[PDB]
């Protein structure tokens, strides 16, 4: 039937390795292995990875708001990555904020321009 | 001429075409084989009572 | 050039760009100003002065804890609200909102003068 | 599996060239990656996530239709929950089960046909919800802070004024906002309720 | 922001918009200002006063 796909932490810093079973639904057949660490996601049955309830930014996007990554004795784990900072302004029909002091900023942009030439001999 | 073989014409617009590659021709032929002196046993094969 | 475009040439507001080469394609960079402190003032629509609504030309009605002020937008800078910072549209009875405080006019020392 | 499904005899001759389904794929993958990237450009553009405020007069200008709707189990603005209502999606959700593609012979559902031939389509990044959170935090900041939003940091501003400074901007006076605040507010609530009809 | 681009944020002078989410994509509602009712006054380049 299918849907595998395998989530990597880099190999030149750990082998485990956590397996991503697209189509099925652990809440636990058609895997390779368990093995516990048995996480249901809207897009697989996640195979090695602990869940945490702590939010972070995404570095391994996995799909569905789920997304992956390596740490503490490291092992991989999951989390709902967050969008952003909690923020909040004020809003009142009689009050205004005005800046009083200021920033020069420079920041960078990078635009690929051209392509490498190439041709062909066919022959 | 290549050019205009490869343009099948026999006018050429000013400008820059590619041309196929340098090509380099044999000059003579190297034929090595073991040194080998029997004859295969083609009687033993074929002749056997 | 100068942009007007949010987001075009970099975050903030846009004052000058420098491009730098590189393999293959360009890198700008981009020099933006960028608000920084901040203080929450009091504000209103309009001043009334004799029966009449003042609007700032080119700026906003800023309060302080006892006095109106005009300001920038961008910044704070406070000026006498005078009859060359306001103009006059009206009277007093239409804009929601109006405060009244008095607006200056910088002639009437100079013919009593 | 699309071109040698369940043969082994065909497998082996697929190997003589195979290396052909590796650029399908490596083709096929960066699409994908494409696509979020893409999602994430348009609506991500704020990174600070303004709680939308509660309503109160924002000087006659209503926006109820625009900001989420709480009493709603997925919190879309009601004219985002009628957007979603009428585009049709194929399927919903992202797993199908070989025990029901197996179970359900008799519907013939395309999808599963469509997955047993090696077929996949894959989830979103983000989901509806995580959009509609970007969307409200847009919304927030523009109803509270206009552009100084995205210039920086969001400075608060009454509704009205900034309003007003946008008059200004058109070219048309100030004190024209003031002086037809209600009329301008009225037009404006009147043309939304039209876009969602 | 606000736009001074012609029809570049919907037909007539731009004021505000305000994004909705919709599936696969972005619908933005443009709010935007339109002259009505007009009339045809003289006209002239200057005032001659003194
Ligand atoms: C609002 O601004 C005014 C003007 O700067 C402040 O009033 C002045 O205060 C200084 C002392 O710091 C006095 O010497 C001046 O004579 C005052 N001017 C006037 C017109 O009264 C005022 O204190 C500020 N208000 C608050 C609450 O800080
Ligand atoms: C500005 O000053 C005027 C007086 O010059 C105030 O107007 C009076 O308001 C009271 C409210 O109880 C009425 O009973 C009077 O009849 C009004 N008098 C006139 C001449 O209009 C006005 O309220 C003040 N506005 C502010 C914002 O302080
Ligand atoms: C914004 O406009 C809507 C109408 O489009 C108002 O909703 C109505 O509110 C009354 C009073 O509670 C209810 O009896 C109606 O059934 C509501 N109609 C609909 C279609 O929901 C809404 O109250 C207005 N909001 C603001 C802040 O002005
Ligand atoms: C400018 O146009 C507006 C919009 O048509 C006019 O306001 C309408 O006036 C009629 C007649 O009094 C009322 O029945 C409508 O209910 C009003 N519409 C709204 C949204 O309030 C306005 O009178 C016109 N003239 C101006 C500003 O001088
Ligand atoms: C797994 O099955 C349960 C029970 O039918 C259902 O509530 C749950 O949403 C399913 N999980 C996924 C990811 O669809
Ligand atoms: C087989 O033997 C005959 C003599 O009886 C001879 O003439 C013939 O050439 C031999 N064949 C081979 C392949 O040596
Ligand atoms: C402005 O007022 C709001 C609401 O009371 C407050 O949260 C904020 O810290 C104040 N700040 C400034 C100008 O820094
Ligand atoms: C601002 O809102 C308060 C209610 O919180 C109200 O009493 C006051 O009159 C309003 N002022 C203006 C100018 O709308």
């Amino acid at each position: 039937f299918g849907g595998v796909s395998v989530i990597t932490p880099g190999t030149n810093t750990s082998n485990q390795v956590a397996v991503l079973y697209q189509d099925v639904n652990c809440t636990t057949w058609r895997v390779y292995s368990t093995g516990s660490n048995v996480f249901q996601t809207r897009a697989g049955c996640l195979i090695g990875a602990e869940h945490v309830n702590n939010s972070y930014e995404c570095d391994i996007p996995i799909g569905a708001g789920i997304c992956a990554s390596y740490q503490t004795s490291q092992s991989i784990i999951a989390y709902t990555m967050s969008l952003g900072a909690e923020n909040s302004c004020a809003y009142s029909n009689n009050s205004i904020a005005i800046p009083t002091n200021f920033t020069i900023s420079v920041t960078t942009e990078i635009l690929p321009v051209s392509m490498t030439k190439t041709s062909v001999d066919c022959t | 001429s290549e050019t205009k073989c490869t343009l099948k014409s026999f006018t050429v617009e000013k400008g820059i075409y590619q041309t196929s590659n340098f090509r380099v021709q044999p000059t003579e032929s190297i034929v090595r084989f073991p040194n080998i002196t029997n004859l295969c046993p083609f009687g033993e094969v074929f002749n056997a009572t | 050039g100068q942009s007007k475009r949010v987001d075009f040439c970099g975050k903030g507001y846009h004052l000058m760009s420098f491009p730098q080469s590189a393999p293959h394609g360009v890198v700008f960079l981009h020099v933006t100003y960028v608000p920084a402190q901040e203080k929450n003032f009091t504000t209103a629509p309009a001043i009334c002065h004799d029966g009449k609504a003042h609007f700032p030309r080119e700026g906003v009605f800023v309060s302080n804890g006892t006095h109106w002020f005009v300001t920038q937008r961008n910044f704070y800078e406070p000026q006498i609200i005078t009859t060359d910072n306001t103009f006059v549209s009206g009277n007093c009875d239409v804009v929601i909102g109006i405060v009244n405080n008095t607006v200056y006019d910088p002639l009437q020392p100079e013919l009593d003068s | 599996m699309y071109i040698c499904g369940d043969s082994t005899e065909c497998s082996n001759l697929l190997l003589q060239y195979g290396s052909f389904c590796t650029q399908l794929n490596r083709a096929l993958t960066g699409i994908a990656v494409e696509q979020d990237k893409n999602t994430q450009e348009v609506f991500a553009q704020v990174k600070q996530i303004y709680k939308t405020p509660p309503i109160k007069d924002f000087g006659g200008f209503n926006f109820s239709q625009i900001l989420p709707d709480p009493s709603k189990p997925s919190k879309r603005s009601p004219i985002e929950d009628l957007l979603f209502n009428k585009v049709t999606l194929a399927d919903a959700g992202f797993i199908k089960q070989y025990g029901d593609c197996l179970g359900d012979i008799a519907a013939r559902d395309l999808i599963c046909a469509q997955k047993f031939n090696g077929l996949t389509v894959l989830p979103p990044l983000l989901t509806d919800e995580m959009i509609a959170q970007y969307t409200s935090a847009l919304l927030a900041g523009t109803i509270c802070s206009g552009w100084t939003f995205g210039a920086g940091p969001a400075l608060q501003i009454p509704f009205p004024m900034q309003m007003a400074y946008r008059f200004n901007g058109i070219g048309v006076t100030q004190n024209v906002l003031y002086e037809n605040q209600k009329l301008i507010a009225n037009q404006f609530n009147s043309a939304i309720g039209k876009i969602q009809d």
